[PDB]
């Protein structure tokens, strides 16, 4: 059993009020069963597209979640991941500067 | 899930037999078995789907587009008579799944039939009278008995090898005081020139 | 290649019966099937290696044991009537083709009281057959046996013969509405051979019945597995 | 170019399993085969390579038989386990071929059990691999009796793979040879040190070079992150540098990439271009 790494990032330079695409990229987990949600201000975004799950040379799994979004000065974006390796859902907030 | 056909087949010594086995999976291997009633199960042929057939009197083949294989018996002999069972494995891991079998009867070519009903000698240690219907042609049908204390067997073929001579017979017996050999096979339809010795 | 024991068995309802299968082929799998006339085999239990057992398609009523690579037993702890059948053992390497044992006929019965050995009689050829054909047919009748497990053979001058013999494929019911069994067989020889008073003709019936460990309470000999015969000499 | 087919099977219990596949030609996905679909899906216009329709339908029917048989075969083979039927079970397969020049190639078929490599196909047979569970010996012996399966696998690895793929490479040439330009941008977060980040997004193909520079000196403390995918099949990468506050002054992020035709991206910290960028991306940090 192996714990997922979670990375949240935009497709395009994060320009406030301009339409963009938010990516949540989950890697290094095993077994492959997993639930991933992306969140706007703590509420689930509905039109979240999901790549097909794949795996790496070390047999660990990875998958990419992405959604259309427009970043703002105050609105909060997040990726919430549920996997058996972790007692509690993990939330990674999108940090523009990171 | 494994089907054999026909359920029974009769034929005359010399004729070729073809027996079908249809299945609804992949074919790893087909195994055919022979069995006489109450007898052992004898392996005839093992053919994996990738192996070349080995020529002989008994062979198999798979149908081209079809989930079906056949057993081929060249020049059938009376001793091929019995039940033939097909078994299919679908992979090296699966179970061997068996059909319900084909009953094959190979019957002799009686050149010059001589149908007759004979009374045998009494046994000094039995109350039975026994009558023998013999030398009839192979399409003759012997009926079971109508009467309860009268016993009539089905026909069998014996082969006298030294004389190279085959014959069919059936037996009837009873201890009923009113039992005669002239009347014992009355429920069968027998040839009009059947010999009843006076 | 694959052996089985006992070759035959008669048991009572509620009894414990153990069938054994043995193989020294260096084979991995072993199987137990039943066959019911007629006639596809059905898998009861099977096994991959020493000390493990897997359930087949119809495992209810049976247990299996694999004490070593060579041995595989089928155990019926409480025999019931529905378990009357022929049982085949089988083994295989990997992998490959299944090799079958010779089978065991099991008969399960309410009680042993209706088990009878055959009576056997030989009937000598018709002199009319002899004049008409110059051949002579002997008939053997094995009557009154139960269950229907016999093996009939002809012996001419001390040697088993196959030439000139046929036997009914299966026994018939002496009372089709209950019931004991009967079986006939013919042996045909030339008239000149039959007409020699030094020629000896014996019909032998092997009967598969009770074993020596069975309790027997009837007033008549215990119907154990046995041979019953009748014989005739030639007649000039 | 490495062509890889990846199958992931999950077996929860005696009554539940799922197999899903994806196919990759280098870093572009060409096929998907979902457990709920009777058929393999093309993820590119050219995913059929140079095969005919009836040839494609024949390859597919073959795999459709494989997927059902694999499932039934595993469900039997798990009875042979050290403690019997030790569910849940994860099986992964990675098969395919490396393509070299001119028409040279090497094929592989690797199998993992619970995240661990245990079996390969090799020449003409299946093999356990050092450190595999001992209970796999009998299953592999059994599987190795199936010479029909072995002939098929040999044919797939030796011939079908390199041949199918040489056609994919021809049919997919313009997508495989496409150039997409990276856009870069700068930011910083706390470590009395700061952490500077160069964000490079939208490049294709995969190889780039990204360094923090002070004039012509390459800053050796540059930590290059992982290549992260975007949804349109471009790549994303950030490079970061730890510097004491009041030293961002003078640093630049330089990006080299095949798509830029010889003209590097150079972003200076504190530049008008950077200031005007940062104005557009201000936020409340809560
Ligand atoms: C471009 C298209 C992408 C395809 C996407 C699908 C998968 C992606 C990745 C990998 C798949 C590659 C592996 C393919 C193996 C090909 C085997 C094909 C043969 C097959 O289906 N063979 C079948 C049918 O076979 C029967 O029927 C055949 C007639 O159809 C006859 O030829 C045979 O004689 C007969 O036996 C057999 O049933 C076979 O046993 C299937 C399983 C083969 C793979 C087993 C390897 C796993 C061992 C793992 C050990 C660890 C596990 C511990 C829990
Ligand atoms: C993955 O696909 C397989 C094959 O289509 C599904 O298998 C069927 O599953 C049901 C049980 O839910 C069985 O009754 C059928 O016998 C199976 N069909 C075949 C052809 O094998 C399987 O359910 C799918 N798995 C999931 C989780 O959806
Ligand atoms: C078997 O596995 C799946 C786990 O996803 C579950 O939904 C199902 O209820 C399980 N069944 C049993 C009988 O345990
Ligand atoms: C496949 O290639 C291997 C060598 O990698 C060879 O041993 C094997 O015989 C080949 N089989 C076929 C059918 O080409």
């Amino acid at each position: 059993q192996k714990t997922p790494q979670i990375q949240v990032y935009s497709r395009h330079p994060p320009e406030n009020g301009k339409p963009n695409i938010l990516n949540c990229y989950v890697t290094q987990f095993h077994p492959p069963h997993i639930e991933i949600q992306m969140l706007k201000n703590g509420k689930k975004i509905p039109k979240v597209e999901m790549s097909d799950m794949s795996f790496s040379k070390d047999w660990s799994f990875y998958i990419l979640a992405h959604t259309e979004f427009t970043p703002t000065e105050t609105d909060t974006y997040a990726c919430r991941v549920k996997h058996a390796s972790m007692a509690e859902p993990k939330t990674v907030y999108w940090d523009r500067d990171m | 899930q494994v089907e054999q056909s026909p359920a029974s087949l009769v034929l005359q010594e010399g004729e070729n037999a073809e027996l079908q086995c249809t299945y609804s999976t992949t074919l790893n291997s087909m195994q055919w078995f022979y069995q006489r009633p109450g007898g052992r199960l004898v392996s005839l042929l093992y053919s994996p789907s990738w192996a070349e057939q080995r020529g002989g009197r008994l062979t198999s083949s798979a149908a081209s587009n079809e989930s079906r294989s056949s057993l081929h018996i060249s020049s059938s002999q009376i001793t091929d008579s019995g039940t033939y069972l097909c078994a299919i494995a679908s992979s090296s891991f699966s179970k061997l799944v068996f059909g319900q079998g084909t009953s094959l009867s190979v019957v002799p070519n009686i050149q010059n039939p001589d149908p007759a009903v004979y009374q045998l000698r009494d046994s000094k240690s039995s109350d039975k009278s026994v009558c023998l219907f013999t030398d009839f042609d192979s399409q003759t049908n012997v009926s079971q008995s109508k009467d309860s204390d009268v016993y009539i067997t089905d026909k069998c073929v014996l082969d006298m090898r030294s004389m190279d001579f085959k014959s069919n017979s059936a037996v009837a017996w009873s201890n009923k005081s009113d039992f005669a050999c002239a009347n014992a096979f009355n429920n069968s339809i027998i040839p009009e020139d059947t010999f009843f010795p006076s | 290649a694959v052996t089985q024991s006992p070759r035959s068995k008669v048991a009572v309802t509620g009894g414990k019966v153990t069938l054994s299968c043995h193989q020294t082929n260096n084979h991995d799998y072993m199987y137990w099937y039943r066959q019911d006339t007629g006639h596809g085999l059905r898998l009861i239990h099977y096994s991959y290696v020493a000390d493990s057992t897997e359930k087949g398609d119809i495992p209810d009523g049976y247990k299996a044991s694999r004490p070593s690579q060579e041995n595989f037993s089928l155990i019926l702890e409480l025999a019931s009537l529905s378990q009357t059948a022929v049982y085949f053992c089988a083994s295989r390497l990997g992998g490959y083709e299944q090799y079958f044992g010779p089978g065991t006929r099991l008969t399960v019965l309410e009680d042993l009281k209706n088990v009878f050995p055959p009576e056997v009689a030989v009937f000598e050829p018709s002199e009319a057959e002899i004049s008409h054909t110059q051949k002579a047919t002997l008939v053997c009748l094995a009557t009154g046996f139960y269950p229907d497990h016999v093996e009939l053979s002809w012996w001419v001058n001390g040697k088993e013969v196959h030439s000139g013999v046929c036997t009914d494929p299966q026994p018939l019911k002496e009372q089709p509405a209950l019931s004991r069994y009967a079986l006939s067989s013919r042996l045909r020889v030339s008239a000149t051979f039959w007409q020699n008073p030094r020629n000896h003709f014996r019909c032998q019936v092997q009967f598969y019945g009770l074993s020596e460990n069975d309790e027997w309470t009837q007033d008549r000999a215990k119907p154990v597995t046995q041979i019953v015969s009748a014989e005739a000499w030639g007649r000039a | 170019y490495t062509f890889r087919c990846l199958q992931m099977s999950s077996f929860a219990n005696r009554s539940w399993s799922r197999t899903d596949s994806v196919v990759w030609l280098g870093d572009l996905q060409t096929h998907r085969w979902s457990n709920d679909s009777a058929t393999i899906s093309f993820t590119k216009p050219w995913s059929q390579g140079k095969l005919s329709n009836q040839q494609w339908e024949k390859l597919q029917h073959m795999f459709q038989v494989y997927r059902v048989s694999f499932t039934r075969d595993i469900q039997e083979l798990v009875k042979m386990m050290s403690p019997k039927e030790d569910y849940p079970i994860e099986i992964q397969l990675s098969a395919g071929c490396e393509m070299y020049p001119g028409n040279a190639s090497e094929s592989f078929l690797h199998v993992a059990f619970q995240g661990k490599y245990v079996v390969r196909f090799w020449g003409t047979s299946w093999q356990t691999v050092p450190g595999a569970p001992s209970w796999l010996d009998l299953p592999i012996k059994v599987l190795n009796a199936d010479q029909g399966t072995s002939a098929t696998v040999q044919m797939l690895l030796n011939d079908t793979c390199p041949l199918f793929v040489r056609g994919l490479l021809e049919a997919g040439k313009s997508d495989l040879e496409k150039q997409e330009k990276p856009v870069a941008w700068l930011s910083s977060v706390p470590s009395g040190h700061r952490q500077l980040v160069c964000h490079v997004s939208g490049f294709y193909p995969k190889p780039v070079w990204v360094m923090w520079m002070r004039g012509d000196q390459e800053q050796q403390g540059t930590h290059r992150g992982d290549f992260l995918p975007n949804a349109d099949e471009t790549w994303y990468l950030q490079a970061t540098l730890d510097v004491e506050a009041g030293e961002e002054a003078g640093l630049a992020c330089r990006v080299k990439h095949s798509s830029l035709g010889g003209q590097d991206i150079i972003l200076y910290w504190g530049s008008l271009h950077h200031i005007l960028d940062a104005q557009k991306m201000v936020w409340n940090h809560r």
